[PDB]
């Protein structure tokens, strides 16, 4: 809107066309070089013991599933 | 891709990783304590086997 | 007249492929048997991943990386969900892009991922409810919110995929139905889950709220007088699509919930139905093996087929991201379609 000012000059604002466009392009450019590498590595990795854990719990699990299966078996030996 | 989509991945990947390391703790000491009560009930049956 | 170009072109000499499966391979060294059944088939959201689960307990699924299955890779696996039991229903999980929801008759609900650089499919959780009850069917809200889970009778299960699945809601059926021994046929996710859509076999149709984790009834309408095969819903969010077994097709207005457009060259009960992910074709699978194609807008016939007694019972389903189909072939062998030069209808 600058450009149809009054009193304006048109350099200037060409400048500050160029100024606005650098300033977006490395935004864009520093925060898409910040999600890449340390999220995606961050990510997997927790999401590997996450998965480890949980396999754990369900192996927990299931032993004291067993131990509960124990129980009925001790009781038909009866 | 855009910037506004870029911050809002980045944002999101942020609060992913940080839920993950929650729950994932979480279930850590869940399993540790099942597996110390399991450990505790399995300790004779290694005794006697 | 483009689509009808177009659909004949997708049924030519060319532009087909076989889906090569176990079934396919085996009818090809045993003709160059009694054909078990395709019990579901339903594809990952993102358009690059199918699962099915055929009669003898195996589910097959592929990663699709390719149009003619050249370097798709396929995980195999035997019967899961126990040696007896048989999968029949399963569900893909929108969140993530491995798990997997399935159902087996049984009170046992299998989540499991599917790891893709191996051949395993490790089970990952399993879900248990009351001893009596036997669900056989799962659903996900398309923005996975909520799981679904239905009994054949008097057993309805929501629970909240983000909190770990904890057990959110349940309700009985009669308390939904409210006539005599009825026995829901299928159901279907509104777009965006607000609602659930419910098909009994005495005719009635329900819709069901389901927007904070409670469910109730909202309403009951007196769509059909047999009862309903399927229900689908338009990607554009406007009509809901219902087919039943007494020969009707009729397509219901979403925010008036009325009807505004009948398929009457029908004469056959309809086995399944499926809609484009643009809302513009209709594939009406009937009961006499044929299959139809009617154009959502007018309302006319633009495409008819004859599966001439090979594979009695079909399927279809459009792909949820290119204008392609897969389709039964002659004995329970999948037969993919494509132009191969048009991955959508506007690029035609």
């Amino acid at each position: 809107e600058q450009y149809c000012a009054p009193d304006t000059d048109i350099r200037g604002v060409d400048a500050q066309i160029k100024n606005y466009l650098d300033q977006i392009k490395m935004a864009r450019a520093k925060f898409g070089l910040e999600n890449k590498y340390s999220l995606k590595e961050r990510l997997s990795t927790l999401t590997k013991e996450l998965n480890h854990w949980r396999k754990e719990w369900d192996d927990i699990e299931m032993l004291m599933f067993g131990d509960d299966a124990h129980s009925m078996k001790k009781m038909i030996q009866k | 891709k855009g910037p506004k989509e870029l911050e809002s991945i980045n944002a999101s990947m942020k609060s992913d990783i940080e839920n993950v390391r929650q729950e994932v703790s979480s279930y850590k000491e869940k399993w540790l304590r099942d597996a110390e009560i399991f450990g505790k009930i399995t300790s004779i049956f290694k005794e006697e086997l | 007249s483009v689509t009808s170009k177009y659909l004949q072109s997708t049924f030519s000499k060319g532009n087909t492929s076989h889906i090569e499966d176990k079934r396919f391979i085996h009818v090809s060294s045993r003709s160059h048997i009694t054909p078990n059944e395709i019990l579901s088939l339903k594809f990952h959201v993102s358009g690059s991943s199918m699962a099915y689960s055929r009669m003898d307990g195996s589910l097959t699924v592929w990663f699709i990386k390719d149009a003619s299955f050249d370097k798709s890779v396929e995980v195999y696996i035997p019967d899961c969900c126990g040696s007896d039991k048989l999968a029949t229903d399963l569900s893909w999980n929108p969140t993530s892009l491995n798990q997997i929801a399935v159902v087996s008759n049984s009170s046992e609900i299998s989540l499991l991922l599917i790891n893709e650089k191996s051949l395993t499919a490790s089970k990952l959780r399993t879900l248990s409810l009351g001893s009596k009850t036997k669900v056989n069917t799962c659903l996900y809200d398309p923005l996975g919110n909520w799981l679904l889970a239905a009994t054949k009778s008097e057993k309805i299960y929501l629970f909240d995929v983000k909190k770990d699945h904890s057990s959110v809601c349940s309700l009985n059926i009669s308390d939904i139905s409210q006539e005599d021994n009825d026995v829901v046929y299928s159901l279907a996710w509104s777009n965006g889950g607000s609602h659930i859509f419910i098909g009994f076999k005495s005719g009635y149709l329900a819709i069901l709220k389901a927007k904070h984790g409670i469910l109730e009834v909202c309403t009951k309408i007196k769509a059909h007088t047999g009862p309903i095969t399927e229900i689908k819903m338009d990607p554009w969010g406007r009509n809901f699509i219902t087919g039943s077994i007494d020969g009707n097709c009729y397509v219901w207005n979403m925010k008036s919930l009325c009807c505004e457009l009948i398929i009457n060259d029908l004469n056959s009960a309809v086995t399944t139905l499926d809609v484009c992910h643009l809302g513009k074709i209709l594939g009406i699978c009937t009961e006499d093996e044929m299959v139809y194609f009617y154009d959502l807008n007018s309302g006319n016939l633009l495409h008819s087929k004859s599966l001439a007694n090979y594979k009695t019972d079909p399927v279809l389903k459009f792909y949820p991201d290119k204008s392609w189909y897969i389709m039964s072939g002659k004995n329970d062998t999948l037969s993919n379609h494509f132009v191969k030069n048009e991955k959508n209808l506007i690029t035609y």
